[PDB]
């Protein structure tokens, strides 16, 4: 048939599009992921770095 | 609008996920430690020392 | 790896035997229906691996109206696979449409490559 | 053009993980290769930080690991992530190779990619053997005694390869010191083979689960398969964290917390779980020279698969007989691992000999016969004659 | 540098497939679609047929190997008990 | 085509050492880069074989090296080739960098190639510092005491970087064990930077001693520069063999055959010869914080040369004033090495302060002023006005 | 790095001064003879580094009979350098042949790039 006729997309479309609500919820979930990934990567580096400080038997002879 | 005050300006979208994660560390560690010690009350050394004072 | 000349030699021997075509041909019809490529809208000649010089020769010599229809069936099968669905039942390939359209072009290119190989490594006698 | 395509170092990054064309229909089995890259980084980084506190003398090796567990700040986290991380490395590698068998990824034009992967698998086995020796527990000493004594059955050179491997007359102090130095080196050779592995993959691209060409519908890597990779990265880290913090000694042997004693033999000498099927193949040949040859042939028989597969179709998706015998081979591999942890007793001796035959008959007998039959059934079910 | 050898994949614009003509495609932005419309109509019927049209290729080889291991484990348990002492000298010959 | 051009791994070999177009007029100074690749292989291979016999505990480190010299078969050959090979590595690297200064190899379009080379030079200095600590001689202990105490003058973080570098309160047993583990690792990072160094060179090719374009007359690498490379490889090995077998302790200090004693200070604390000019720059600043900043600025000032050279001609071949001040800079570097081996006495204190000023004034004052004057003298000597 | 517009501005100021052209011009003649590029058969404009967009523009606009002669002088200088010799004395460049043939093409391309840069970063006023 004619290429100007668009097929049926109605079982996935929102009843009201409302562009300032669809963008706001998607950016909440991406922002929460970057929040938790930065706090997780920070404690990971501090676990490896603090293993080079003085051990428990060295501190006992201080 | 609350997209453009929270997630548009990506001089602090990198920033707020880097500063909200700083205060996140102390509130999270205080809440779990308080729950973990209350679940195990009567078994810790501080609960033992309070009545091995004799 | 096994050539289509060898597959057609074994297969035509079974189909001419009246006792072997009563045993193997019912088993082959159950094997194809359990394979399930027709429920994705494919013919069998769409499934042949093409990364070899014989298959590249046969795909060049295919007429262009059949080459456009082969490209649509492959694209539609990739989209159905990523959605983890099957096609609607009125869009399945029927058995009378599952014909070997590419097989005569493959067998012609195989016979020409065999004749060239025999003439290149050849003996003479006085 | 953009700077990610014009710079000399960023164009290698852009053509590999940003703009590389992927087939649109690959599933979650195609995520195992990037998990193996994360596992290799985890094993290398926890390895360096533990090596700052380790002593490789035979009088000091067991107490150095106990010093890491007790006195180093977060030292028990470094060891438990390292020991459990080696078991997770082998599990992801087994699933990655079994994906290649099922979908026909070994076939042309990807034979060089499959051959480099077999070299990587051999070097990973040798790495885990050398790190287990460095603990010098009771299972460390006697497992090294059994394996190194196999090489003395080689004709005319055998009794001099073993004493060159010992540095002496038995497993002793020069053996442990040279095994720790080799254990540092081989993960850097593995990292160079991974770079050669990714170069051969860039030439032809990946296959897809339908077995047919992917050149008609491609999507770029960035933000589609980057975010699909994040789902399996976080699931991998969660399951690994449950083992490191809540059950850290489930995948090990309690005899390795006894220090190594060359005068007391343990009641049972058992390897780690990921080397148990190759241990049962070795114990099923009574002659000692043919047993060590068959043990190394179980890895090298993976190279015959591009020549014994006779099918004109790539993969197992539309083949019902090849599907059945693939899962026969999978549960045969699990049974061989269970036999390798039992005593040498009736009826486990005959069961291991039948399962050893089924392993080698899959590559050399079953695959060329079944794929020839499936070629003919596709033909005569369509051709009117 | 020198030109490379002949492969079976190209790059964007010259990917190396057949020529396409007559196919139209349509798509809608993800910002204009319903958020997360899957757990139902996919756990209802879709995530049952996707493995139970495949379950018989896995569970027939699994039942063969589980029957074989369980039968051999009960025979080893009989041989090292008191009642299986007489058979034990016979089969260790 | 031929198989050396169609294979995925051999085409990298063919485009680098077989078919790569070289300018026809390069001289023997362009052979130093391939000698540096041979030196890195020699240091890595002798390093692994010695590490099979080495113990890194502070009670065992000095006697382990004496055990290598006496009890290991050909063990004195392994150590003497390793220690003297480090001095030959620095001498070839100094001549390689001085070739780049003279011929203008740092200029555009080769700025990325020059910047990667400066990173390699920093990592090589850090490598040789860590290997000298592993001997634990008397010069090993007190040289590590002097250098690690410099970092405590950094504001607000200084007293906690040093104790994180010691693992304790001074140079002690955790310091030597972590320095040997870092010494194993950094040569593998150097090998990865060398690969990035060769990728940037393949993009533009080499320069030539005339300073002008080489695109008009090229000859391939194989059998012309392969056989020219063999002349300098055999001369290098002959001079290195004369030091290893006939004079093996000339380039070292006899105080390093005394075991490390933290209670007895030596009469003079002197580094190896290739670190002596940077030691004299540090001792010429009386304030302790500005002295360690100036010491690290002496390496980082090499990065300003693409911006301070103002000439429209590449190289020093046709410039008589730039030739004169290049050799002023070379003999100033030799004098700074000689001052670094003297006591802090009159008049060596003022001589080291003037020579430190001449080092930094070459890059920032002399090169932009002289190259501006030579631009104008070329113009007015030809133009009729 | 220093532009040829800046070099010509300083150099033409010296050549118009009658007291500065008596001091610097004898020093510049000794500087060129000690440089020695004329004994290899080169002019000075052969020595200018060319790996920049201004010099690639000026080399495209050179007439083709001068472009063929420039290519021969560069090739002859590379062959003389690898033999560690000098040219015969009757093949040296004379001072009346060492003319700036490329300088007017360079100065024209520099002025056009400066005018484009001033129009691209520009202010207005009402
Ligand atoms: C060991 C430590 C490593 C940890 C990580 C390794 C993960 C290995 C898992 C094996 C694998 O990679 O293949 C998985 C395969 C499914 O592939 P498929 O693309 O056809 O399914 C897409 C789906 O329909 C949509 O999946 P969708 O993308 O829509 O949602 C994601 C889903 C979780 O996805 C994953 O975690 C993938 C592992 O989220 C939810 O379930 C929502 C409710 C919470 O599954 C199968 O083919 C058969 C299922 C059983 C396989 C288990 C065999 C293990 C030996
Ligand atoms: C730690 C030490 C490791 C030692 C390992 C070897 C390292 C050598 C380092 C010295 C060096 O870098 O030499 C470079 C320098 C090149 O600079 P240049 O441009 O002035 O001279 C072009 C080429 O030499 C002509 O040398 P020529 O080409 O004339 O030699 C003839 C022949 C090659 O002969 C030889 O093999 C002798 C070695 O080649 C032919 O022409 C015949 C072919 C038919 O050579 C020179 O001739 C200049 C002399 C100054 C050297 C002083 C070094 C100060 C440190
Ligand atoms: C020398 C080295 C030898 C290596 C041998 C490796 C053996 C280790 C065992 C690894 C198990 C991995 C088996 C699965 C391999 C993945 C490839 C595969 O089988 O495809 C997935 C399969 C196909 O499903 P579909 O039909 O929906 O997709 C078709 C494409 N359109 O969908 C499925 O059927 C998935 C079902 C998976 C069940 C497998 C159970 C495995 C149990 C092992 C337990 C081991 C610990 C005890
Ligand atoms: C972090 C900062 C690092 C600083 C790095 C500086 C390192 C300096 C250490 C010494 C390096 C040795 C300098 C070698 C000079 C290399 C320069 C070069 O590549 O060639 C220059 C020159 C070219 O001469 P031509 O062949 O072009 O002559 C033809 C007629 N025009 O060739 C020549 O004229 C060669 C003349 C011989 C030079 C003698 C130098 C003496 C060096 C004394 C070393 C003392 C060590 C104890
Ligand atoms: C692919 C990489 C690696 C693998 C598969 C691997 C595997 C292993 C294994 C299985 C053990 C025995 C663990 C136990 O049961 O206690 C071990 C121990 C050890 N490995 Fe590794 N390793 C790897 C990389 C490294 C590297 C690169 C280093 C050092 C730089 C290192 C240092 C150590 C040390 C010090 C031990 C002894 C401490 C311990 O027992 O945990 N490892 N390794
Ligand atoms: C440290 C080890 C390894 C790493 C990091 C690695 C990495 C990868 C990656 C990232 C891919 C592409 C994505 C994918 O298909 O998953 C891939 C593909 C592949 N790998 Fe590996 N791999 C490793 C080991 C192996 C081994 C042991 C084998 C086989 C014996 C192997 C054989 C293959 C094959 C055949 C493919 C192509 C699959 C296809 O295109 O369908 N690799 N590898
Ligand atoms: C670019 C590479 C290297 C450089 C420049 C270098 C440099 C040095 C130096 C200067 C010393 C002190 C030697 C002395 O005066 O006695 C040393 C010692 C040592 N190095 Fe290296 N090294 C390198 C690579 C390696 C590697 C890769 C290893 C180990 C795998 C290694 C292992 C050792 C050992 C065991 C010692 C102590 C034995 C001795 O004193 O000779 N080195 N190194
Ligand atoms: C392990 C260290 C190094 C290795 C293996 C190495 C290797 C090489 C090689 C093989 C070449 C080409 C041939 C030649 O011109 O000699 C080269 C060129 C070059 N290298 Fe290195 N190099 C190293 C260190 C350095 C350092 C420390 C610098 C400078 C700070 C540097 C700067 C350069 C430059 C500028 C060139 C281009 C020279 C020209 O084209 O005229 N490299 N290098
Ligand atoms: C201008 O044009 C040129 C050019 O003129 C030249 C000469 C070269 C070639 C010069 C080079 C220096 C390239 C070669 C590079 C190296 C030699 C660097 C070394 C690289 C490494 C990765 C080092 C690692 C090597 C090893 C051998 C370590 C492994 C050690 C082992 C296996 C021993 C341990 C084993 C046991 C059993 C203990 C060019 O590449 C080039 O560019 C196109
Ligand atoms: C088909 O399309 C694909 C594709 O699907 C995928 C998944 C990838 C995925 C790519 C990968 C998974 C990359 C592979 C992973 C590696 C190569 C990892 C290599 C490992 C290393 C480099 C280890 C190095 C580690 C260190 C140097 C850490 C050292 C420790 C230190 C320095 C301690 C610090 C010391 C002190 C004193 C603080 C592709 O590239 C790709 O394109 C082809
Ligand atoms: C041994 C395996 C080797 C594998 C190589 C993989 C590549 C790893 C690189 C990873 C990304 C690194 C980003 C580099 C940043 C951009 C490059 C750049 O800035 O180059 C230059 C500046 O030069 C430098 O300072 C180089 C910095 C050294 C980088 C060492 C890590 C950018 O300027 P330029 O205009 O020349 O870029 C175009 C180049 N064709
Ligand atoms: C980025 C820096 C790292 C890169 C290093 C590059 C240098 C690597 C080593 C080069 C040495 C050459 C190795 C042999 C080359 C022949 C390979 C071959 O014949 O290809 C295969 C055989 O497959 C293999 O078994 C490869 C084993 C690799 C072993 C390397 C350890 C057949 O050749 P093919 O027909 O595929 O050639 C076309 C390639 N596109
Ligand atoms: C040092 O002992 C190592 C062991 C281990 O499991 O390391 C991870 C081990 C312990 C007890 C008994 C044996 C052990 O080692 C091994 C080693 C091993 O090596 C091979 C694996 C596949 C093919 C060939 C070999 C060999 N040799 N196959 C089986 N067990
Ligand atoms: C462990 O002692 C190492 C020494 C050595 O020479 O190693 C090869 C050494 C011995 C005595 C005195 C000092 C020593 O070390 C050093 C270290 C050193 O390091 C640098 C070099 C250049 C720029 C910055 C630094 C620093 N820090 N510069 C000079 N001497």
């Amino acid at each position: 048939k004619s290429t100007y006729r668009t097929p049926n997309f109605d079982d996935v479309l929102k009843e009201n599009n409302d562009a300032d609500k669809g963008r706001s919820y998607a950016y909440f979930m991406v922002g929460a992921m970057g929040l938790l990934s930065s706090a997780g990567a920070k404690s990971t580096v501090e676990t490896f770095i603090s293993s080079m400080t003085a051990t428990a038997d060295v501190l006992a002879m201080a | 609008s609350l997209y453009k005050t929270f997630f548009k300006r990506n001089a602090v979208f990198v920033g707020t996920i880097f500063a909200g994660a700083f205060v996140f560390q102390t509130v999270f560690d205080t809440a779990i430690t308080s729950w973990y010690e209350n679940h195990n009350k009567g078994k810790l050394w501080k609960d033992v020392k309070a009545r091995i004072a004799a | 790896p096994q050539s289509f000349t060898s597959i057609a030699r074994i297969g035509d021997y079974i189909l001419k035997s009246p006792v072997l075509s009563k045993l193997c041909v019912p088993v082959a019809n159950q094997f194809i229906n359990l394979a399930g490529y027709k429920k994705l809208g494919l013919k069998f000649d769409d499934l042949i691996a093409e990364e070899n010089p014989i298959m590249q020769t046969a795909l060049r010599r295919l007429p262009e109206d059949e080459s456009y229809a082969r490209a649509y069936r492959i694209i539609r099968a990739h989209q159905t696979e990523l959605t983890h669905h099957l096609l609607p039942r009125n869009e399945w390939i029927k058995a009378q449409e599952d014909v070997p359209y590419l097989l005569p072009y493959i067998l012609e290119a195989e016979a020409a490559a065999k004749e060239k190989d025999e003439l290149d490594n050849i003996e003479v006698s006085k | 053009m953009a700077f990610r395509k014009s710079n000399v170092y960023l164009s290698l990054v852009n053509s590999y993980i940003i703009d590389s064309p992927q087939p649109s229909s690959i599933n979650y089995w195609w995520n195992m290769g990037s998990l193996l890259g994360l596992c290799l980084v985890i094993q290398i980084v926890t390895g360096i930080f533990m090596a700052m506190h380790y002593s490789s003398n035979i009088e000091l090796a067991f107490s150095s690991v106990e010093h890491i567990m007790r006195d180093v700040h977060n030292g028990y986290i470094l060891r438990y992530l390292h020991a459990n991380g080696a078991s997770f490395f082998f599990m992801v590698m087994f699933m990655h190779m079994a994906k290649g068998l099922y979908y026909g990824s070994y076939r042309s034009p990807r034979v060089t990619l499959w051959n480099v992967g077999v070299i990587i698998f051999i070097l990973t086995i040798a790495t885990a053997f050398l790190g287990y020796c460095c603990v010098y527990g009771q299972m460390s000493h006697w497992g090294a005694t059994v394996i190194t004594n196999l090489f003395s059955a080689i004709p005319f050179v055998g009794n001099d390869i073993v004493s060159w491997l010992w540095g002496g007359f038995s497993v002793s102090n020069p053996t442990i010191q040279r095994f720790f130095a080799l254990h540092y080196l081989v993960p850097f050779i593995i990292a160079a083979m991974v770079i050669m592995h990714l170069m051969a993959l860039h030439i032809h691209g990946s296959s897809n689960p339908l077995g047919i060409t992917g050149n008609l519908d491609r999507i770029p890597m960035h933000s589609y398969f980057i975010f699909k990779d994040l789902v399996t990265v976080f699931l991998f880290m969660l399951i690994l964290a449950l083992f490191v913090f809540y059950s850290p000694n489930t995948l090990g042997h309690p005899d390795n917390y006894i220090p190594g004693n060359p005068l007391v033999t343990p009641a049972s000498i058992v390897p780690e779980w990921y080397l148990l099927p190759f241990y049962a193949i070795l114990r099923s040949i009574p002659d000692k020279l043919l047993g060590v040859i068959t043990m190394f042939a179980a890895i090298l028989v993976l190279l015959v698969l591009p020549f014994t597969d006779r099918s004109v179709v790539r993969g197992n998706t539309f083949k019902v007989l090849s599907k059945f015998f693939f899962f026969i081979f999978v549960f045969n591999f699990v049974l061989l691992g269970q036999i390798g942890a039992c005593h040498v007793e009736v009826p486990y001796v005959l069961m291991g000999q039948i399962a050893t035959f089924i392993y080698f008959a899959y590559f050399l007998i079953i695959v060329p016969v079944i794929s020839t039959i499936e070629n003919v059934l596709f033909y005569i079910g369509r051709v009117n004659k | 540098g020198p030109p490379s050898g002949k492969t079976y994949m190209g790059w964007w614009g010259h990917m190396g497939g057949p020529k396409q003509k007559g196919i139209t495609s349509y798509a809608v932005s993800p910002y204009a679609q319903k958020p997360l419309q899957g757990i139902f109509h996919n756990a209802v019927f879709n995530s049952f047929r996707r493995f139970k049209s495949q379950f018989l290729y896995v569970l027939i080889p699994a039942g063969i190997y589980w029957y074989w291991w369980k039968n051999g484990n009960e025979y080893n348990e009989f041989l090292y008990s008191k009642a299986g002492r007489e058979e034990l000298e016979r089969v260790n010959v």
